[PDB]
């Protein structure tokens, strides 16, 4: 049940990519200190979102074998990940410990920040369940490489490729989620069980930016190859 | 088409 040399190898290599992300606690800080209009949150999301999908393109040149696959397939894997890949970095974030409080006021802020009632509800009842699950910084890394090598991504050639390169992450994971939760047997179908959700916001992503309580919805050219806007 | 993303990748 234990991991191999190798496995913990790999688990240190994808723990030190993960880590070259922005600080959740430099995130929560700027939402907490002060109150923002929905113009200026607008703004806040474009840079904060810019800044992961640099960070992510990073890390995911960095996954083992990923430089091997066809650059087509590369960019197919990529785009298809980003929206899902952002979701479950916000949901590590808001389920990070705060003081006493604090976790209201971000959730608080979150709900007044200019997105519709419509889109809150079901993002507040995926970051809450993730956080029911209890995941440690491990297993928020290794299931952010499972979401990118995803062989069931649109206009992938090479799926069997793409599950090459998954398997041992999914592996590494099904045996750390038995030594933190021996508790738990379901953990690791709950784990995977949660990216199907992960995926709804994919097909409502664009809809949720452009109902956001602005006049300009304006984005980088970045954001722009990522999402579905402008 | 997806410019910057082939940039940033290679
Ligand atoms: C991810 C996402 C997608 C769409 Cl379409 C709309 C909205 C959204 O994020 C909501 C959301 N859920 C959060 C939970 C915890 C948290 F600290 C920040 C959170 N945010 C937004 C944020 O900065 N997210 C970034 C997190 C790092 C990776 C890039 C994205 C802030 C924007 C400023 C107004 C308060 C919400």
């Amino acid at each position: 049940m234990e991991l191999t040399p190798d496995q913990q190898t790999l688990l240190h290599f994808i723990m030190d990519s993960y880590n070259k992300q922005r600080m959740p606690q430099e995130i929560t800080n700027k939402i907490l200190k002060e109150a923002f209009s929905a113009e200026e949150n607008f703004l806040i999301l474009t840079e904060m979102a810019t800044n992961h999908v640099q960070v992510l393109v990073e890390f995911t040149k960095k996954l083992p074998g990923f430089q091997t696959l066809d650059h087509e397939d590369q960019i197919a894997l990529l785009k298809g990940s980003a929206v899902e890949a952002m979701f479950l970095r916000s949901a590590e974030i808001f389920n990070k410990k705060l003081p006493s409080g604090h976790s209201d006021l971000l959730e608080a802020r979150i709900r007044n920040s200019g997105i519709s009632d419509e889109y809150i509800t079901p993002m507040f009842s995926f970051y809450k369940s993730i956080g029911e699950l209890k995941m440690t910084q491990e297993e928020y890394a290794l299931l952010t490489a499972i979401v990118i090598l995803s062989p069931d991504r649109q206009y992938i050639k090479d799926r069997e490729a793409v599950e090459k390169l998954q398997e041992p992450l999914l592996d590494v994971l099904q045996k750390l989620c038995k030594i933190h939760q021996p508790e738990n047997p379901q953990h690791f179908a709950c784990l995977l069980g949660r990216l199907t959700e992960l995926r709804t916001f994919n097909h409502h992503h664009a809809e949720m930016l452009m109902s956001w309580r602005v006049n300009d919805h304006k984005f980088t050219p970045l954001l722009c190859e990522i999402w579905d806007v402008q | 088409d997806h410019q910057l993303l082939r940039y940033l990748l290679d």
